[PDB]
């Protein structure tokens, strides 16, 4: 059996506090 | 803990051939080299003979050097001080110390040989 | 290794210290100085390092 | 090869007394000295291996000091289980020499 | 001085056999030793120099290894021209001795 991931799989890159920017 | 034991001393004719045992228990024996040290009475230690590890390699004391041969078996975890040309001079109580000179060293409790 | 062996190949004890410089909590600080925290005016302020 | 000697002669200092002994080498050992303590009838305790750093089970009074040539050591306090005659080998040369001692007496 | 003194003091086996003449030294010497091989009634025979290389015009059977006090000296197949008296020398300090002597 095979399910796709959807919009799943993303852990928080660093540490550091963000908000209210786009960051790569 | 490091257990040494000694023993095969007793007194003896000059000349004759004696043999002394060095009981270990507690810690692995082959790993270890092994050292053979005799207090002869109201004087300083007198350091006798090293044999090592595996017994290959062996030094020995000028006084008791072509006279005293050591000798060890890793199965039996022993090391023999075998005595020969045994001479008054000799008489010493016989300390079997392990690694000496380092945090590793311990001193066994010691027989005491006559001649 | 052997007293006899020379400098060259006498034994070193050696520690390596790995440090990682992060913007997450750094309980290790090796703090001295330490003062009360200052409010509604320009500071130069030390936080955390 | 080296041999060693104690300069000091037997010293009869009573409990709680400070006491210092002396071990001198023939040559340079650099470092390589163990100190012992002998009781009668017992076997010898290794008081402190190589210099500065005592050996593990003891006690605190016991200090290693001296490079080179020069080896000494001092107890802090003296105590009935202290007193026994002490010796120093070089442990620098293949062969081992032990130190002529010391009698530490009440 | 430095004192050397050959292990074995006179150690012969059948040819084709290997053998080891070792050699120690009182105190450090580093790699500065030498191996002779001197017949009776000849001139002594340079076999090793500095303790781990073959001089030249030496058989490959001879080899000399260990450094620092302790020397070992093997020879892989023995031979007829083998059999000699071997000395080992320090040239580490200014005063030089040679072996007791190893008859093979």
């Amino acid at each position: 059996a095979y399910t796709n991931s959807f919009t799943r799989g993303v852990y928080y890159p660093d540490k550091v506090f963000r908000s209210s920017v786009l960051h790569s | 803990e490091v257990q040494l034991v000694e023993s095969g001393g007793g007194l003896v004719q000059p000349g004759g051939s004696l043999r002394l045992s060095c009981t270990a228990s507690g810690f692995t024996f082959s790993n270890y080299g092994f050292h053979w040290v005799r207090q002869a009475p109201g004087k300083g230690l007198e350091w006798v003979t090293i044999i090592s590890y595996d017994g290959i390699t062996k030094h020995y004391a000028d006084s008791v050097k072509d006279r005293f041969t050591v000798s060890r078996d890793n199965s039996k975890t022993m090391v023999y001080l075998q005595m020969n040309n045994l001479k008054l001079d000799d008489t010493a109580v016989y300390y079997c110390a392990r690694d000496l000179g380092t945090y590793d060293d311990s001193w066994g409790q010691g027989v005491l040989v006559t001649v | 290794f052997q007293p006899t062996n020379g400098v060259g190949y006498q034994p070193y004890r050696v520690v390596v210290l790995s440090f990682e410089l992060l913007h997450a909590p750094a309980t290790v600080c090796g703090p001295k100085k330490s003062t009360n925290l200052v409010k509604n005016k320009c500071v130069n302020f030390n936080f955390n390092g | 090869d080296i041999q060693m000697t104690q300069s000091p002669s037997a010293l009869s200092a009573s409990v709680g007394d400070r006491v210092t002994i002396s071990c001198r080498a023939s040559q340079n050992i650099d470092g390589f000295l163990a100190w012992y303590q002998q009781k009668p009838g017992k076997a010898p305790k290794l008081l402190i291996y190589a210099a500065s750093r005592l050996q593990s089970g003891i006690p605190s009074r016991f200090s290693g000091s001296g490079s080179g040539t020069d080896f000494t050591l001092t107890i802090s306090s003296l105590q009935p289980e202290d007193f026994a005659a002490y010796y120093c080998q070089q442990v620098y040369s293949a062969p081992l020499t032990f130190g002529g001692g010391t009698k530490v007496e009440f």
